[PDB]
C-alpha cells in the first residue's frame, strides 16, 4: 500500500511474484486468494490488468516529472516488448495521452516542450519567478534588519 | 445673515507635515519596494493590455 500511495519507483514486479504467491500459500489472513482466483478468466483479468493497472499508473506518475526517462531505454530495463508498449499507448490515447510528443525518426517521447506561447507559459513563469524573489527579497531583509537589532 | 454672519478661515503646514503627509500620500500611491508591480504591467502589456489594444483599434 505505501507503495502504491504515491512516487512510485521503478521496482521489478519479480518481487511481487513471490509475495503474491506467498499471499495465496499463507492461510493466517487474507486467506481467499484462491477465491479471488476462483474463476478461471476473472481471476486471469484482475491480474493482467492489475499488472497493466500499476504499469499505466507508474506512467501517469512519472509523467508530472519531465526528466524524460528516454521511454526507449526504460523498455529495456522494464524486460518486455515494444509492441504491448504501443498497445500501452493505445491505452494513453485513451487515458488522455493528447499532451504529448513524439518522433518519427527516434522513438524518444516528450510530455513537455509545447509551442510555448510567450504570453501565457513564459509570461506565468516570470511572473512568479520575479515577483517571488520581490517580495521574498522583501520579507526576510527587513525582517532579518528587524533580527540585528536586538544585537545593541 | 441678519444677526448672523460668518469669518474667514486660512490653513497652515509646517515642513513636518508637509513631507510626512506628503512622502506618505505619495507612498500611499506607490508600492512597498516600488519594484513590485512594475512588472506585473510590464507581463500583463502581453496577456491584458492586447486585448485592450485591439479594443483600442
Amino acid at each position: 500500500l505505501l507503495k502504491l500511495f504515491t512516487t512510485m519507483e521503478l521496482m521489478r514486479w519479480s518481487t511481487l511474484v513471490e509475495d503474491y504467491g506467498m499471499e495465496l500459500r499463507k492461510g493466517s489472513l487474507e486467506s481467499p486468494a484462491t477465491d479471488v482466483f476462483g474463476s478461471t478468466e476473472e481471476g486471469e483479468k484482475r491480474w493482467k490488468d492489475l499488472k497493466n493497472r500499476v504499469v499505466e499508473h507508474n506512467i501517469r506518475i512519472m509523467a508530472k516529472y519531465y526528466t524524460r526517462i528516454t521511454m526507449k531505454r526504460m523498455a529495456q530495463l522494464l524486460d518486455l516488448s515494444v509492441d504491448e508498449s504501443e498497445a500501452f499507448l493505445s491505452n494513453l490515447v485513451v487515458n488522455k495521452t493528447i499532451f504529448a510528443k513524439v518522433d518519427r525518426l527516434a522513438g524518444i517521447i516528450n510530455f513537455q516542450r509545447p509551442k510555448d506561447p510567450n504570453n501565457l507559459l513564459n509570461d506565468w513563469s516570470q511572473k512568479l519567478n520575479s515577483l517571488m524573489s520581490l517580495v521574498n527579497k522583501t520579507t526576510h531583509l527587513i525582517a532579518k534588519e528587524e533580527m540585528i537589532h536586538n544585537l545593541q | 445673515n441678519r444677526h448672523y454672519y460668518s469669518i474667514t478661515i486660512n490653513y497652515r503646514k509646517n515642513e513636518l507635515e508637509q513631507k510626512m503627509l506628503l512622502n506618505l500620500h505619495k507612498k500611499s500611491w506607490m508600492e512597498g519596494l516600488t519594484l513590485q508591480d512594475y512588472s506585473e504591467h510590464c507581463k500583463h502589456n502581453e496577456s491584458v493590455v492586447k486585448e485592450m489594444l485591439e479594443l483600442a483599434k
